[PDB]
RNA sequence: CCUGCGGCGUGCACGUCCCAACUGGGACGUGCACCGGCCGCAGGAACAGCAACGGAGCGAUGCACGUCCCAACUGGGACGUGCACCGCUCACACAU
């Protein structure tokens, strides 16, 4: 269930994408997948991307949190839109990917111009 | 009771003590002693400055003196603290008291959200410098904590309450936080809500309430609205350090003598070396405001020599009657 | 004026800009009333404030 | 005047008619000290040293014939050499 | 409303109170509006009915006015909020008091007003 | 890793190689995280910590 | 009296033997818990928690480089891959680095079988049957041995033919031969995983635990809010180290007399406690709770209460820096010539 | 680290125990701790490998020896005595 | 006699790239850590004194009421009442 998945989570993995935002969010990643310049995986290359735009979906159940617990602020400095989602699995098999990713980074595209703008209004109110 | 609260819990050196048929509780002094051993938490109106009120109360309390413990600016409403009479000699030790205000805010354009002005806060944290408003010394203050209670879009108006050290311009902190944001804010609203150990709730009464109780007391000798009004001095030390000084010792100390440890019934566990403390007798008065020379671990370890010596002195000489030089050497 | 106020259950000043708080009971203003000096009319405070019990001798 | 100069600190962001820098150099501005450029030409005074006591931000009131937009984020401003405070001062 | 607002008027006296605020502003020598002018028309001794307002917060700022209408022996009411007050008077502003005079125009409405209002008490 | 641990009534860690706790809760990781000492996140850090109050700082003792 | 819940070397103070309780105390020194910044970080330690990859001398020149510290040391050395407990003394307590060598040290090692086993009870005898004292070379020469108090088998999975035991050993001992030698003893051989020291000495993994960058939030606080709770909060006073040893308190006028190498001579002793005996190292402590030096008590506690002239203990390490207190020895009635 | 002179007479180091992989371990009741690489023998003093690892207690313990081609470790069996050169024997109160 | 001080090419982190997890590799430049006794210096030679002779208390433009001009719990104007902005002394004290 999407409940217990959250519960699960930090209690840094707010604000928490609901059911709807989080297969909106899937559907983002998934589709940003087919470009291969469009999304960045992993903590090391976002971070990257990050220190030198789009909206960056962190993962809610890591543990130790400090690994990735400053990046949060780091988007708000930035103005880079963040939210959770209930597991890491999950954002890897929107990657196309058995293994799970801690967060990922999905750019902007002519192609899918609209869906990502949607998600970011639903996560500006969230 | 107030300054004899959890007296159990601090240590002792000895119950055997000499009670004397001198002093009163803070609490229950007579009506003339105990306006001349209080200070009033009034509400500020809007109109006056402190020194106008401080002067207002005298003016209505007719007492001999009256002091403040802070400089609330002429439209800043909130919690001030005024000392009557022998209770103005605890004016200094409250200079560096934290203080807490509730700011409301403008911002002369939109911001994108309440989250930019909630971040924006969060980052105005820790020692920040401060100037005065329009001398020109700057100095280094800090905010121990801040919140965005509330925000508008439509007016551009927000109401956040902010933890201060003691002398920092909110209106300076107000000017940073607008020019932290990105657009430029200015304070059209300020009220101190904390002023050190002293807020709303901890019997904070307006000006009429002090003119009614003074027009009470002159035509019914109805003191008890003027009871409630002026709280004993002692309550501005209900945070400090206890050592309780034996009777025979008490006005010694009211002669500048040092506190000496053949003279503690109590000494409350956490004391350390250049300790701001209140040396108080048995029955919670005030007796002076000391620094302490010997930690906890010293007093319990010896049984002679100079515990605490005297920073400031509030109880008169002559309170208590002189009982020195009668000890057990009696030599 | 701007800076208005309600009380919570714990009866702490919730400090607010909007005339009607969220419980929908109208707020109260977080200042006192304008005081002067030359002000004669303390009795009638008095007695109106023991009449409605108000007043902080009371409380 | 200025003999020489010093990099007070690089382009923060803009308030109004206003420059707020982020000022590296640990050391406290002077009130209304003439901040200068590299070829020893003023730009602005300071208004008004706000942010914490390690790295803070600088408010300048931009004032004579240049503008808040005439400089771009990544541009360092200057200081004269001499119009400064030690941070234990102000501690 | 304000613990202090009594004596209250029903809802009719209430739409007679406005009727009479609103003939009495015909002769605004017979109105007084404000809270000062109020003040210094009752300190005076000019005779009337009081309609205040019991949404005034904080009460201290006319908590006091009540009491001197009872010593002068100036019947008054609260109506249930000022912003009906300002619209009696049309003035798209609030009024937290008014002070009523009696003039012949409207002599029997101001003759029931005082009647009810007598019949209103005070506590 | 291949170590990790769950919290017991009294706060004692007790540590497994599974993913899931007896009760159901997932697993802590028993390595701390890596630390680089070119870290310039500190600020940030305590940002976020004291937002959620994880921050050492806020805890008794 | 209630000295229960009183801080570090006072704990106890009530229970203490009381030789006397005259003398003028001096001002000079802070309780431990209480001294300015610079103090407290020169008298301290920190129970760090070791970041997987580094070594320890990394993580030991990693906390100097970040709280600006001339020296510190470790009590117990981690492998390169090793996490754990690791008390790094911070410039004062580095002098009880070298009696925080030989403390106790509990792991817990993961390991992998080369080959299946009968059962888990296989495993379970096989620890069982290796714990006393132990022979073990050094990794990559001589022999030694070393005790394994206590073991015990935390869990075993069969797929993938891997464990989890925690071992309570002497210092020196390494886990790593310990699992190869069960894996010996089994019947099939067997390696180890991880590492991961859960107490160093009297520092358990509740004790006080923190991390790298924990210390870099309270360095980053310190030095740009001048905040100080996160630094104290870090850092501990180095007498925690000191809460086992039997303590001999001294009077102030004797504080700097040992600090200059004088024996705590019986004149100068306040206060001790019961349980002292010959060659027994104790820790000579002022009443404000600081330690002034580490002594190997050369009289019972017995003879104390039974003694008046004489040498109660013999230096072995001073702590306390030399001028800390005057000079108030050899203004005592038997002082005017020796 | 001499690497010559043939075996001397030898004296029994213990008995057979259990095999993991090549390597051969044995139980030894005899108290001298043996050097490390200490070639093993059988009665007839024809060396069969070398000391591989030392485990086990202080007094009694097992010992691990790694063989040349000349032998494979399945090709002992219980009670199979082992033999080990004096000289490489050292005391207990060298490790106590 | 006691004490203090000092001497006797591997991995780690970051940075830039290639590929094929909170990951595991390489290449290119970076800093970081490792691979008891003797010698010399320095201080002091320590049986741990000091239950009072410098402490304390004193002096050195705005706002409110009232009257008028007009134009909310108000913001303006005129003119009145007011309110705020080194010396002395006391014992010289270890507390029955």
């Amino acid at each position: 269930s999407y409940d217990e998945k959250v519960d699960h989570c930090s209690v840094i993995a707010k604000p928490m994408a609901p059911k709807k935002l989080s297969k909106k969010i899937y559907k983002l990643i998934k589709k940003s997948t087919s470009h291969k310049n469009y999304i960045r995986n992993g903590l090391k290359i976002v971070q990257k991307q990050l220190r030198l735009k789009g909206i960056v979906f962190f993962a809610g159940d890591i543990s130790p949190i400090e690994i990735m617990c400053h990046l949060p602020a780091v988007c708000e400095e930035k103005d880079i839109p963040y939210c959770y989602t209930p597991s890491r699995k999950d954002i890897g098999a929107a990657m196309g990917t058995m293994r799970g990713c801690v967060m990922v980074l999905v750019k902007e595209h002519d192609d899918y111009k609209d869906l990502f703008d949607e998600v970011r209004g639903e996560i500006k109110l969230l | 009771p107030l300054l004899l609260k959890n007296f159990d819990r601090l240590n002792v050196r000895t119950n055997h003590y000499t009670p004397l048929p001198f002093g009163h509780s803070p609490l229950k002094r007579p009506i003339a002693e105990y306006v001349k051993a209080g200070f009033i938490n009034v509400d500020k109106p809007s109109n006056p400055s402190s020194h106008e009120v401080v002067s207002w109360i005298k003016r209505i309390l007719k007492v001999e003196k009256t002091g403040h413990s802070g400089t609330l600016d002429p439209k800043v409403t909130g919690c001030l603290i005024v000392c009557i009479d022998r209770a103005t000699r605890l004016v200094k030790s409250q200079q560096n008291a934290g203080k807490e205000y509730v700011a409301v805010f403008s911002l002369h354009s939109a911001v994108e959200n309440v989250k930019k002005v909630t971040q924006g806060l969060e980052k105005l944290r820790g020692a920040l410098f401060q100037r005065p408003p329009l001398k020109r010394q700057l100095r280094v203050r800090s905010v121990y904590d801040s919140k965005l209670l509330d925000f508008d879009k439509d007016r551009n108006i927000g109401v956040f309450w902010v933890s201060c050290e003691a002398g920092s311009y909110i209106r300076t902190m107000c000017v940073h936080l607008g020019l932290m944001l990105g657009v430029g804010g200015q304070m059209i609203e300020l009220r101190r809500v904390r002023s050190g150990i002293q807020g709303e709730k901890e019997g904070m009464v307006t000006m009429h309430d002090i003119l009614d109780a003074q027009w009470a007391y002159e035509n019914h000798k109805d003191e008890s609205y003027l009871r409630r009004v002026i709280k004993p001095l002692e309550g501005l030390l209900v945070a400090h350090k206890r050592i309780f000084i034996k009777d025979s010792a008490v006005n010694a100390v009211c002669y500048g003598a040092k506190v000496l440890l053949p003279g503690i019934l109590r000494y409350e566990d956490g004391i350390e070396i250049d300790q701001e403390i209140v040396i108080v007798t048995t029955k919670g008065e005030a007796v002076a405001l000391a620094i302490a020379l010997m930690t906890t671990s010293t007093m319990a370890s010896c049984d002679h020599g100079v515990a605490a010596k005297l920073k400031r002195v509030i109880m008169e000489r002559d309170t208590y009657p002189r009982k020195w030089g009668l000890g057990p050497k009696a030599s | 004026m701007y800076l208005r106020y309600y009380l919570n259950e714990n009866g702490d000043r919730q400090y607010t800009l909007a005339t009607i708080d969220p419980y929908g009971k109208p707020t109260i203003s977080a200042h006192p009333a304008r005081f002067s000096p030359e002000d004669k009319y303390s009795r009638h405070r008095i007695i109106i404030k023991k009449r409605f019990g108000l007043l902080l001798t009371q409380q | 005047p200025p003999e020489s100069v010093i990099p007070l600190g690089h382009y923060g962001w803009t308030v109004q008619d206003d420059l707020i820098c982020k000022v590296d150099i640990e050391d406290v501005p002077y009130f209304n000290a003439p901040i200068f450029l590299e070829n020893k030409e003023q730009i602005g005074k300071i208004d008004e040293i706000f942010g914490n006591l390690r790295d803070y931000f600088v408010s300048v009131k931009m004032g004579d014939n240049f503008k808040a937009n005439s400089f771009k984020d990544g541009q360092q401003f200057y200081i004269d050499p001499a119009k400064l405070l030690p941070l234990k001062r102000f501690l």
